[PDB]
């Protein structure tokens, strides 16, 4: 079976910045794509099963653990569940100024978790082969690096695919984070053409990828730089301890104290 | 006729009835090769009891 | 199988077999592997796109996938090339399929299951319906020739008991709704129930045929509201074989001695164990019976206690070939109805002749070395014409 | 780590967010059209985009 998580990267600012635009594309209409596409997931098989978060700059929530339009059942629920709680985090929100940075990291820490519990609780004679169908709306954060590599790292030892759907924006951190998992990475520059990508890129899993046609990867710039002014760099002098990658050769690295001795 | 799929060893078994039995004019009518044998439809179900002895 | 079922079926009742609620999502599941994909994309689309596309859409490894799934499709007409559109029905009903508009039980379903092989056996006691008698008898696996004795089993019916209780009751409910289409029963109607359970007049007659067979019980005196069982949706074992062809089955239900003792003679019956020896007579009996070697290894190999399970094979190789060799012992006559010519004179000539019979289907075996072919009476007047022309022809 | 790179702004975004979602649920049409999805079959095509 497989576990799909989607991780909507549910901005406040950048999605009130595109309604005070008063472009065609909304929150709204991504919330509704991301419904259409989990249940697709789950109207693929019955023992597929899906889950939502949403991220905001406070924190990061769940949106997911009759038949009166003549609807199934299960998904009928997801869709009253799923539009409950997004209305209701989205109406309520308090307000930091220091803090407008869109959170990632820990709602992708958060989907691991998830995913580890769910593995633990499924019965062994069957194999589940967990993703996280990550779309981001908004830029990264610099300070997010560190985390955002150590949960990356926990996804390629637990075997998790990280597929990427940015748009607006190319993320390097995030494109990288999918290059080391071998997730897809798909920017759609049509937002409200959104769906067609997903039920086209995201949604055949990894049992079928291989055997389709998808669009090629995009190159990955590993980049490095000096901790004094933020500059790619081809050279690094790391030290044993810090493990920082440096801009020139100097008696001690700052970082570290260390009574290094010259030689 | 009646087409009849046997054994090229097991052919020549109702060729002996053929040349035994005053019933008829003659049992075989049409000896195609040695797997494929006609006959006047009536003794399957008798031949049923020699398979005791066969 | 379901697919073939599926397959083997117009245009025109498949459309409106494809009902809103279940069957669009039925055979949805059947859908092998990629199938799924490609309906699950072109689900939202309105615009039919070229056939190059879908060509190409699979990567050059794995393509019998590719054609496989694209032949089994336009076999069930989801789309048309249109020139690859879904059928807008079907599109529309998938989605509204898609966000849009027992512990008893079992054992019930078992316990019926038990009193329809008991009584489909030679069983002095059985459950009697007279509706069940005569639909079996017509399924082809039963015969009675008289009212008034029970009807026998015919050499097909030993081979379906033998067969396991999934393809058992599969090919059953295939031969009821085939023979539902003979007795004039709807058949889109009662297959779209079978669909529906896995997730009027004639559904009320179907339903009690069901609980009959015991898929479903409503266990509210006959109401509205019906709870299927297991066996609706669509076991350790308990003989032990020896080397010397002796069985020893855990049995304590009378189904199952009477299943083995149609191949092997029995000697000893205690309170939750049954000794049994099979022997030559045993084995050409059920033989001559109708069944096959294949039949009782599968049927002992399925009901294989766990004890031999470490050893493998599971079932000795001694006792295998020695059924098979029992089986093969017996080699058996035939029957069917012809005519033979002869005195065919050109050689290039019989050789034309032979094509005529053999289109017409009333060729049974052809010589070239004597020139004999034999006509079945049935179409002895059209080759003889034939014949005739070609004279004519000279 | 290596990976290299107005206050009233964010208060016009959270209210006018806020309003956004009193509607829901506009799947039947307002998610997709025909022409979008043939363009974006059209760009997934190899000489598409
Ligand atoms: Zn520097
Ligand atoms: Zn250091």
């Amino acid at each position: 079976l497989n576990l799909l998580v989607i991780v909507v990267d549910a901005n406040p600012i950048w999605w009130g910045k595109q309604a005070l635009k008063e472009s065609q594309f909304t929150l709204s209409k991504c919330i509704d794509a991301v419904m259409v596409l989990g249940n697709s997931h789950l109207f693929m098989n019955r023992s597929n099963k899906l889950a939502v978060i949403a991220s905001h700059i406070q924190e990061s929530r769940f949106l997911y653990p009759g038949s009166k339009d003549g609807k199934y059942e299960l998904l009928t629920s997801a869709n009253e569940v799923i539009v409950e709680e997004i209305k209701d985090l989205m109406t309520k929100s308090d307000i930091k100024g220091q803090h407008t940075e869109t959170l990632l990291a820990g709602s992708l820490a958060k989907a691991l978790c998830y995913i580890h519990r769910m593995n633990k609780e499924v019965k062994d004679n069957q194999e589940m082969k967990s993703r996280i169908l990550v779309i981001k709306a908004a830029e990264d954060s610099a300070l997010q690096y560190m985390n955002f590599m150590n949960v990356i790292f926990a996804a390629q030892k637990q075997n998790i695919l990280i597929d990427a759907c940015v748009l607006d924006s190319d993320s390097g951190l995030l494109q990288q984070a999918c290059d080391i998992t071998g997730g897809l990475y798909l920017k759609v520059p049509q937002m409200p053409s959104l769906l067609q990508y997903l039920l086209w890129v995201f949604l055949p899993d990894q049992d079928q990828r291989s055997q389709l046609i998808l669009p090629p990867p995009v190159h990955v710039d590993y980049r490095a730089a000096c901790f004094c002014h933020r500059n790619l760099i081809e050279i690094g002098y790391v030290c044993s301890v810090c493990l920082s990658i440096f801009c020139n050769f100097s008696p001690i690295c700052t970082t570290c104290e260390t009574a290094f001795k010259i030689s | 006729g009646v087409l009849i799929e046997c054994d090229p060893a097991m052919k020549q078994f109702l060729l002996y009835l053929d040349e035994s039995n005053a019933l008829g004019k003659k049992f075989i009518i049409q000896d195609i090769d040695d797997t494929h044998v006609f006959v006047i439809a009536e003794l399957v179900n008798v031949l049923q009891e020699r398979v005791g002895e066969l | 199988n379901l697919q073939e079922f599926l397959g083997g079926l117009s245009p025109g009742v498949l459309d409106r077999l494809y009902g809103h609620p279940a069957t669009c999502l039925a055979v949805f599941r059947e859908l092998p592997s990629l199938a799924k994909n490609w309906v699950m994309r072109m689900l939202f689309l309105e615009q039919p796109l070229p056939q190059a596309a879908v060509a190409l859409w699979v990567k050059k490894e794995f393509s019998k996938a590719q054609e496989e799934s694209t032949g089994l499709l336009s076999g069930l007409r989801i789309w048309h090339t249109q020139l690859l559109i879904l059928n807008p029905i079907f599109r529309q009903n998938l989605r509204i399929a898609l966000l849009g508009g027992v512990p008893s039980l079992d054992k019930y379903a078992e316990e019926r299951w038990e009193v329809v092989l008991h009584f489909m056996v030679g069983s002095p006691s059985a459950a009697v319906s007279q509706d069940l008698a005569q639909l079996l008898s017509q399924a082809g696996l039963m015969k009675s020739t008289e009212p008034g004795e029970p009807p026998c089993i015919t050499s097909a019916g030993f081979q379906f008991l033998l067969l396991d209780t999934p393809a058992q009751l599969w090919y059953f409910m295939l031969q009821y709704l085939q023979t539902a289409q003979s007795r004039g029963m709807d058949l889109v109607e009662i297959l779209s129930f079978l669909f529906q359970l896995s997730f009027s007049d004639s559904l009320l007659n179907f339903l009690q045929h069901l609980r009959e067979f015991g898929l479903v019980f409503q266990r509210k005196r006959k109401s509205r509201r019906y709870y299927p069982t297991r066996l609706a949706i669509n076991q350790p074992g308990f003989i032990v074989v020896e080397t010397n062809y002796r069985l020893y089955a855990y049995t304590e239900s009378e189904l199952q001695i009477a299943l083995i003792a149609l191949f092997s003679e029995m000697l000893y019956r205690f309170p939750n164990m049954v000794v049994a020896q099979v022997t030559r007579e045993s084995v050409q009996q059920a033989i001559a019976s109708g069944i096959t070697a294949q039949q009782i290894i599968h049927f002992l190999r399925t009901r294989a206690h766990p004890v031999m399970l470490k050893q493998t094979p599971v079932l000795p190789p001694t006792i295998t070939d020695q059924i098979r060799l029992w089986e093969l012992e017996r080699d058996r006559l035939r029957f069917t109805e012809g005519v033979l010519y002869n005195q065919f004179l050109s050689q290039v000539d019989f050789e034309l002749l032979l094509a005529h019979a053999r289109e017409l289907g009333v060729l049974v075996f052809e010589n070239s070395a004597k020139r004999l072919m034999v006509v079945t009476p049935a179409g002895h007047s059209d080759v003889k014409r034939f014949w005739k022309r070609q004279k004519h022809s000279s | 780590g290596p990976t290299p790179i107005t206050s009233q702004d964010i208060i016009n975004s959270f209210q006018s967010i806020r309003q956004e979602m009193e509607a829901y649920t506009p799947k039947l049409t307002q998610v997709l059209s025909s022409s979008a999805a043939s363009s974006t079959i059209t760009a997934l095509s190899p000489g598409g985009a």
